[PDB]
């Protein structure tokens, strides 16, 4: 029924690894760029 | 008479040190008029959270009279001799100087010494200047350019001493004590940290003589003759955005950390800044100006003005640019400005530097146009380099600079660095830090 059974699973293995890695790296990058806004501070200094 | 010959034939600058540690330097000319003053290595950077704005408060009393001679007496004496008494206080340097007839160089030196040593600090004058200073802070609060540079330091050196402004805080000015100003003076206005400079028609030996006579008060301990090294000020890539769409134009200042006085690279940075130059809506040159950025500014009406700078200090500095633009042209201006910075690091031309070098030479020669400007050079030079640097040396250094050198040095301080940004006014169009940060590489 599914002659590709074995190959499918070998791919699934690599998919899981690449995904773990890539998701992590991209998570960092997103956090990196957004750190600018995440830690950003502000104040309201109206005149006299 | 060739440029070279004229540079070599310039009278040398004489320096002699007294036992108290003070240094006396001067450049002699044949001018009936002269300028002499004392350049102190003091300023806001030396102050702290409690006495910020003291050196400034002092700068206000330094002319309101001494012990030997109260206000009116002090003023009359100086006025009646046609002498001019000016001075200033900055972040790392203070100065009090007088313009007068060479014929009075000696009386002046006495006056200077009396000002720096015996300031009356009239208890009543203090409360009076307290209100004057408070008015000057409101006047300066409308000076965008200066508000912008203050903010630039406030963030570029956040957490440190260079973050503070020269004038000081409102709380300090409202509570600085007669004792605090006194303490300031005794702590900082000290012989080894001062420089008696003079230029014009004056005898170095007569200058140094009056100097010996009035700048006495030698020190006993070792702690009194040692020049304190200041703690480093950390640079921080960051931004401060003060928005007020009610303001007509917007001011923007971007900068990277600079090397600091003693570093030779400064000659290159100044050449680099010379390539980009500066501009303002009254430069007849218009669309033909050599500075590419200036050309684009004219063609696209990018700004009202812009200017590069390489502000130095003992151990650090701010290398950057500042522009004033309409709320709707900020983005293109910043785009082109950063673009040019990339060009510097990456595609500078021999032609470009050839021009920038000439421009730089005539600029250094211009900062020696009168007795006061020359005197300022001497004071600053000894105070920063511990020795005067001739125009011939500068020219020697400037001459060695080439395109490749500009690229490497510029790449060194600019490329892929995290800048410090200060934006004031109607700044909505100025894109975020991340976008700006990306304009720091490639391109
Ligand atoms: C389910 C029956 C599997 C028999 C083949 C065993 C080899 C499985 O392995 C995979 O097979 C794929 C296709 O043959 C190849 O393209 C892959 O590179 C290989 O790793
Ligand atoms: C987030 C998306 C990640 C995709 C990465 C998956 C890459 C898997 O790659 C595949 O592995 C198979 C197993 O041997 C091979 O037979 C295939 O030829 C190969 O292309």
């Amino acid at each position: 029924a599914e002659p590709e059974h074995d190959q499918r699973k070998r791919m699934g293995l690599k998919m899981l690894l690449i995904s773990a890695l890539l998701t992590s790296l991209l998570y960092y990058m997103k956090r990196h760029k957004w750190s600018v806004l995440k830690s950003r501070k502000m104040a309201y200094r109206p005149p006299k | 008479a060739t440029y070279a010959q004229t540079l070599q034939n310039i009278p040398e600058t004489n320096v002699t040190t007294l036992d108290n540690g003070l240094r006396v330097a001067s450049e002699e000319s044949s001018q009936p008029t002269c300028t002499v003053g004392v350049w102190i290595g003091a300023g806001s950077r030396y102050e702290n959270e409690k006495n910020n704005g003291a050196g400034y408060f002092v700068e206000h009393l330094a002319f309101k009279g001494t012990k030997k001679r109260p206000c009116a007496a002090f003023e009359k004496e100086v006025e009646s001799m046609g002498a001019h008494f000016n001075g200033y206080t900055s972040r790392e340097q203070t100065a009090f100087y007088i313009k007068a007839l060479s014929k009075d160089m000696p009386k002046v030196v006495e006056l200077l010494a009396d000002v720096v040593q015996n300031c009356a600090l009239e208890e009543s004058q203090i409360e009076k200047e307290r209100g004057v200073i408070l008015q000057e802070l409101k006047e300066m609060d409308n000076d965008m350019t200066n508000v912008t540079f203050d903010y630039l330091h406030a963030t570029a050196f956040q957490g440190t001493a260079l973050a503070r402004t020269v004038e000081g805080t409102t709380e300090n000015i409202k509570h600085l004590t007669r004792a605090d100003l006194a303490s300031y003076i005794d702590t900082h206005f000290k012989a080894p940290r001062m420089v008696l400079a003079a230029a014009g028609g004056i005898s170095h030996k007569e200058l140094v003589d009056a100097a010996r006579q009035h700048f006495s008060g030698v020190s006993f301990t070792y702690k009194e003759d040692a020049v304190p090294i200041l703690p480093r000020c950390r640079f921080t890539g960051s931004e401060i955005r003060a928005r007020d769409d009610a303001l007509p134009v917007a001011h923007v200042a971007l900068a990277v950390e600079g090397p600091g006085w003693a570093d030779p690279d400064n000659v290159v940075l100044h050449v680099a800044n010379a390539i980009i130059g500066r501009y303002d809506r009254t430069f007849g040159g218009g669309k033909h100006l050599s500075s590419r950025l200036a050309a684009l500014a004219v063609e696209h009406k990018l700004c009202h003005s812009f200017q590069t700078f390489n502000t130095s200090y003992s151990d650090t500095g701010l290398f950057g640019f500042h522009f004033v633009a309409d709320p709707l042209s900020i983005d293109d201006m910043m785009f082109c400005a950063q673009g040019e910075w990339m060009r510097l690091c990456t595609s500078t031309t021999e032609s470009e530097v050839k021009r920038a070098k000439n421009h730089l030479r005539s600029a250094m020669v211009a900062q020696l146009d009168g007795t006061t400007p020359v005197c300022e050079t001497i004071g600053s030079h000894l105070l920063n380099y511990g020795r005067r640097i001739s125009l011939e040396e500068w020219d020697s250094r400037i001459s060695a600079v080439d395109a490749r050198m500009v690229r490497d040095v510029c790449s060194k301080y600019i490329y892929d660095k995290c800048p410090a940004l200060a934006a004031v006014g109607p700044i909505e169009q100025l894109l975020d830090y991340n976008r700006i940060r990306s304009g720091m590489y490639w391109i």
